[PDB]
């Protein structure tokens, strides 16, 4: 009961029904294959009673990661998928749900701060918009931190953790741009939120923090322009 | 040199109409096709797909608690917990899924929806519930036991997490529709040392059958402000 | 099921823009230049933010008369200058001239000008959401202004001038209809639930309208709706 | 008699029409064809051909001494000798080549180019230069064991008088790019009685995949006089 | 690789000349006569000196209207005076008659006039660049006058009167659209790299433009360009 | 192009003429027929 790749160890919803291939010949990159495709575990988030959630923005939260960090802050184009896996370590005496939703083109917004004529410009900060690896926490779970409704965020791929039902989601997802090729640096493609509709409740003697954790799985990676 | 004579819709615009134009820049060859995953060409793609239905919008409810409807101990029998309409046009739950988003911009529809439940208690809970649906014509029943008559699922928290309720042939066209209670059949069983409190969520969407007509314009957006 | 698709969803050509050359008041320079923004409204700002990306020719309609509605036979010149070129400083300015910067020469007593313009994007499809940032001019301290701006999206420009050497008394305006056609979409998007606030940006308020109505209680469903 | 409408395009003058008109002479014959040597029918035959590329363009120079860049006797190592853009569209070195004129009368271009070398030194003088070509997003290298990794070509001046240094898929498209840098690898070795100072000589040319899209006019004729 | 062509760069019907028939001040001769120079703006000028010889056919149309911007409905006469006949000497000249004169007669309340004109030339291509001299007049001392001048590539003239007896007090604006087409070209040249100062004469200054622009050192590329 | 030339009939409305008309609303499906009992093509039919 477990899987490995590249001395890395550890129900799939595939997004748009496309599975991640490489670009063809057309329309020399460097594919590294087993070396920068693994597992890479990044940080557990407790969550808690009264959590509003979190989020992350994908080529950036590896950027200063590892291997594939190395070769995405230095080629100059990057293209590839990603295999994500979220999963919740709880007991059967804990109750709560999250959704757990892929936003492809996920961009943040500010909020004007009550009484203003609000023509004044406003803008999210750099730690917004680059959470970097440690993700950031929704201030609006139910907008998402944009103008659209959370009720309708399972328009994007989505799955359901509900503690009393598996305690695991993976989603897979597809290369998705307007270019073939892009830049890893600068633009984010997508992002996943993890929320928690129901919120968490248990009794006490209990314990407080849940572990949601999450492993990320690049999938047939490409660089170009490989600088210093 | 075959000569013609003019008609009298000659000389008109129609906002409407599909016409031939003249390309302003002749031999302009713009960027070819890349495939881009997850092209819809229709909105009843986006119909079918299952979005939260807010069931509690009591005024006093802000936020995520919105989205979601409770369950708990009850010290009487038999007792409604939660009743909305089925109709996605009007002003009410039903304007948070995408259903009732996209039916909005159309005069008229017609086809069969389908609501889901989810029960986001603890695995060690148990009970059920009754949930009725009540044709056009009828007032919203009184008592479980006259709810108890047809078209009803009694529905357990222990053996099914989820439950399904189609409705059948709705139609708005026109110038009391239908009717979704939710009744507690027993009560809520739960073992020492877990929360007495859960919560139901409720997912709706449109099925195969359903069709739109006369597409028009949406009354939400209006926004009197004209710095926009 | 036809009446429903996306092709039918964002046909029928409406009004984009409005715009007024004015000859008369303080001002007295007859032109104006359009950016062509397609978002400008409130209301198709969000049917095109349904999906993430868009690929669509258009087709751009002008109708134009003066104050009183009259048509007293003027000439007027539809200057469409591209992505990538620039824009006439004034009326007598070389740059209306020039070439490959398509005119349309109509007289007001005329029936509307008609044009088409293809899809000019580098990229293969529009997006109006663009997470990142476009250019490397970074050390900003704090500076956010370019989040979320794409270049790519820029459709030309209109000028519009009346072909008169000596200032005329007349004000012209101009409505601008455009028709999408043969449209592609990808990704669909849920609707925008709060109200817009700059244009650029999706920006919203601390007050947080709700998504849908409110009512007494959740069980009766009584008065209003819910 | 086949009844017909008018329709909105109508006595409407499109300059980029391509329309029908009625000869002025009908029945006029013009002279016929000759066969005359060298027509060309495509303005890409005109850019692959090498053309000068002034490195040289620094204030102090004048006259034909831009067209070429000195190496000389260093009394330092490993120096820095010439470097210049590869952005045909940008004002600098290109502007002198016939495809840095040729593509300022387009909006977009992609390919590549490739640009050559040549050595006027005298046959009895030896050396070798190292010549780097910098991808996008990297600067120029500070020395030259920077620059000796990936990308570049040991030149040797006895051996060969000329070389080709190929540059990949440029692309304009947005709203640094790339640099080519010429090292002193060892020392320019002389005979007595032969001069020791000579002159590299810089060519360059779009290769078979070069393109070019939307047709504008050019900056550089302005010449706000009015009598020309 | 279709928008490189030679027959699409010369494409697009640009301005190429400007014309006012006078009746209104101290001249009231309403006429003008026009060489048909192609030339005449330097920015053209260069597109077409990129070739040495070229044959083509030519479409010319005419937009006219007031000083201010109207349209009353006059007649105006086009009269194309091809290479080799007579010009109008005056308005009620006997040469606006004639015949094997091809005339256009528009009111300005029609669209523009349109007509094409065929290739002229007695040679079998235009030829801009000239070297040597038209003719034998020769024992010059030192004149250099004709040197470089073709007569071959002279091109018509277009005469515009306003069909009228009397006087009339309008001034008429006539701008003339010309798209070159069915072009062939042969032995490219280099772009000119100087500022053209005579029309016909290919002269430039002692100042000497740079062809490229300028940089600190050779080495740095920092500031500006280069 | 084809040259044409307009004639006397230009420009007239004529109440009794059977002409064409854009459909001010494309790609609209109206409701489909049921079959109704009793329909009458002709007047002649109600004069026996």
């Amino acid at each position: 009961a477990q899987l490995t790749v590249g001395n890395s160890t550890i129900n799939i919803v595939l997004s748009y029904g496309e599975w991640p291939g490489y670009c063809p010949s057309t329309d020399k990159p460097t594919r590294p294959d087993v070396s920068v495709n693994r597992f890479y575990t990044l940080s557990t988030k407790s969550w808690k009673t009264e959590s509003t959630g979190w989020y992350w923005k994908f080529p950036d939260v590896l950027n200063d990661t590892g291997v594939f960090g190395q070769n995405a802050q230095f080629h100059y184009l990057y293209r590839s998928g990603f295999c994500m896996h979220v999963q919740c370590n709880a007991s059967k005496f804990h109750q709560g749900a999250l959704l757990v939703v892929v936003i492809p083109e996920f961009v943040v917004a500010a909020s004007s701060p009550a009484t203003k004529p609000n023509g004044q410009g406003l803008y999210p900060d750099f730690a917004h918009t680059n959470p970097g690896k440690e993700g950031q926490v929704f201030r609006d779970p139910y907008v998402l931190d944009a103008g659209i409704p959370l009720s309708q965020a399972l328009v994007f791929p989505h799955q359901w953790i509900n503690l009393r039902t598996n305690n695991c989601a993976t989603i897979i997802m597809p290369y998705v741009n307007a270019l073939p090729f892009d830049s890893a640096l600068n633009h984010s493609n997508f992002g996943l939120a993890v929320i928690p509709i129901s919120p968490l409740k248990y009794c006490n003697g209990a314990t407080t923090e849940v572990p949601i954790t999450l492993t990320i799985a690049p999938l047939n990676s490409e660089f170009s322009g490989l600088r210093q | 040199g075959l000569p013609t004579e003019l008609k009298p819709g000659t000389n008109q615009f129609l906002t409407t109409d599909d016409g031939t134009s003249p390309p302003i820049l002749p031999g302009f060859e713009p960027t070819p096709l890349i495939h881009i995953p997850g092209e819809f060409t229709s909105l009843l793609d986006l119909c079918r797909i299952e979005t939260i239905l807010e069931v509690n919008n009591t005024t006093g409810t802000t936020g995520v608690n919105r989205l979601l409807i409770p369950v708990r101990a009850q010290n009487n029998v038999d007792q409604l917990c939660a009743s909305f309409q089925v109709d996605p046009g009007r002003n009410g739950p039903w304007q948070s899924t995408m259903v009732g988003q996209i039916c909005r911009y159309y005069t008229q529809w017609s086809g069969s929806l389908k609501v889901t439940f989810m029960f986001t208690g603890s695995f060690m809970a148990t009970g059920k519930m009754l949930i009725a649906y009540t044709p056009p014509g009828s007032a919203q029943p009184t008592t479980r036991e006259a709810a108890m008559l047809g078209t009803h699922i009694v529905w357990d928290f222990g053996l099914q997490s989820s439950v399904t309720l189609v409705i059948p042939w709705i139609s708005n066209t026109h110038f009391a529709t239908g009717i979704v209670t939710i009744w507690y059949q027993t009560n809520f069983v739960v073992p020492p040392d877990t929360p007495s409190e859960a919560n139901i969520i409720a997912l709706g969407a449109a099925q195969e059958n359903f069709t739109l007509k006369l597409c028009k314009d949406t009354d939400e957006i209006r926004q009197t402000a004209e710095y926009q | 099921v036809n009446e429903a698709s996306v092709e039918h969803f964002y046909s029928r050509a409406g009004l984009v823009g409005v715009v007024e050359v004015k000859d008369s008041g303080t001002s007295q320079d007859g032109y104006t230049v359009w950016p062509i923004d397609v978002m400008g409204f409130v209301q198709q700002r969000r049917k095109l933010e349904l999906s993430t990306y868009m690929r669509f020719d258009a087709e751009f309609t002008f109708v134009s008369n003066l104050n009183d509605s009259t048509t007293p036979g003027m000439l007027l010149q539809y200057m469409y200058v591209p992505p990538g070129a620039p824009k006439p400083d004034g009326r007598k300015s070389y740059q209306w001239q020039t070439a490959t910067n398509p005119s349309i020469f109509a007289k007001l007593s005329d029936p509307p000008p008609q044009v088409s313009v293809p899809f000019m994007s580098p990229a293969s499809a529009y997006q109006w959401f663009y997470d990142g940032y476009p250019t490397f001019g970074e050390h900003k301290q704090a500076t956010n202004l370019q989040y979320g701006q794409c270049p790519n999206n820029m459709m030309g420009h209109f000028a519009i001038r009346t072909v008169s050497e000596s200032t005329t008394g007349k004000n012209v305006h101009v409505r601008v209809y455009m028709r999408i056609k043969h449209v592609r979409a990808w990704v669909p998007r849920p609707f925008r639930s709060q109200a817009y606030m700059v244009k650029n940006y999706p920006t919203y308020s601390q007050t947080i309208s709700n998504t849908a109505a409110d009512r007494a209680s959740i069980t009766t469903t009584d008065y209003e709706g819910g």
